[PDB]
């Protein structure tokens, strides 16, 4: 829903890179290139961002609780 | 020591609904209301 | 089929009566949009989530 | 009434009159109360006579109202908005300013014991039970002056 804080398998923090990754994603970077730029080489870490679905963007569409 | 404050649905505004008072928002009169968070202590381990 | 009802002869006239008969035929049909009426009958739009939370039936009057 | 402290009971504070800005029979709730109105050292305790209508909508904290208030200071009576009234209580001199206004108008002065039946009306106006067909008229007041989408 929202970016996992840590890589499920290894424990590397991946929660502080989703916005960076989205910035990279604005450009024509392939999903692999963003990880390369962010320096995530083990596939355990790469799977974290490659497979993530940012649904929280949908969750914000709902009327707010002032 | 509650006048029994409830939170509206579509208004999101605290409305005072005392006992045997109809649950309707002061504004818009919508019939849906939600109880406010308990004032009782809430703590989690984050585990 | 349109209804054709004929009053049961009371035979009060002392003769074989030709009782009056009432006929009904259904014509145009209307369907409103989903409408929620508060207990007072005041009409308001019935939203699916309102019907869900109030355990109402998401229906429109015909 | 011969003591500047006692008029404060029938005085409308601002944290509570907003919560009574939509009380039914509002014209039965405010008529007779006293307020610390803003208009160098002159300030006035005004007499709330009636509720009138202004074409200017102003926000009274969170609520907004175009409603006007028929205030009077002995002889000077006119409309005011709920914008110059303050939550603070009556000082000694301001009550005398009101006495002087009553002395100059020839108008009869409130007896000390008379307040007991007026101060109790506010308690019932605060502790009012919202069980009747007030919802249409209460919701109509806000939609009249504030847009529908909020
Ligand atoms: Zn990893
Ligand atoms: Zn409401």
């Amino acid at each position: 829903m929202i970016i996992p804080v840590r890589c499920f398998t290894c424990g590397k923090i991946v929660g502080n890179k989703w916005e960076a990754y989205l910035g990279l994603l604005q450009a024509e970077y392939t999903e692999g290139d963003a990880l390369d730029a962010l320096g995530l080489k083990r596939y355990c870490c790469r799977r974290m961002l490659l497979a993530h679905v940012d649904l929280i963007e949908k969750l914000l569409n709902y009327a707010p609780l002032e | 020591q509650q006048p029994m404050i409830y939170i509206c649905g579509e208004c999101h505004t605290e409305n005072e609904i005392k006992s045997r008072d109809p649950i309707r928002c002061r504004e818009c009169g919508y019939r849906i209301m939600y109880k406010k968070r308990t004032k009782r202590l809430v703590v989690f381990d984050a585990r | 089929p349109p209804i054709d009802l004929q009053a049961e002869a009371q035979h009060a006239s002392g003769e074989v009566e030709e009782p009056p008969r009432y006929l009904l035929k259904f014509e145009q049909i209307y369907l409103s949009k989903p409408t929620h009426w508060e207990r007072d009958g005041a009409p308001s739009p019935m939203m699916p989530n309102e019907a869900r939370l109030r355990n109402l039936t998401y229906s429109a009057p015909l | 009434v011969s003591l500047p402290e006692e008029l404060n009971r029938v005085r409308l504070s601002r944290h509570k009159l907003e919560r009574w800005c939509h009380m039914p029979f509002f014209a039965k709730t405010v008529t007779g109360c006293f307020v610390r109105i803003g208009i160098k050292p002159v300030y006035r305790v005004a007499e709330i006579t009636g509720v009138v209508e202004t074409a200017k909508v102003y926000q009274l904290g969170g609520t907004r109202t175009n409603k006007g208030l028929q205030l009077r200071h002995g002889n000077d009576q006119r409309v005011f908005r709920l914008e110059f009234v303050s939550n603070q209580e009556f000082t000694e001199s301001e009550f005398m300013k009101w006495k002087e206004a009553m002395f100059s108008a020839g108008m009869q002065l409130p007896t000390l014991d008379e307040i007991n039946k007026k101060e109790l009306s506010i308690k019932e106006a605060l502790n009012y039970k919202f069980n009747d067909q007030d919802i249409e008229e209460i919701v109509k007041e806000k939609e009249r002056f504030r847009k529908a989408p909020p």
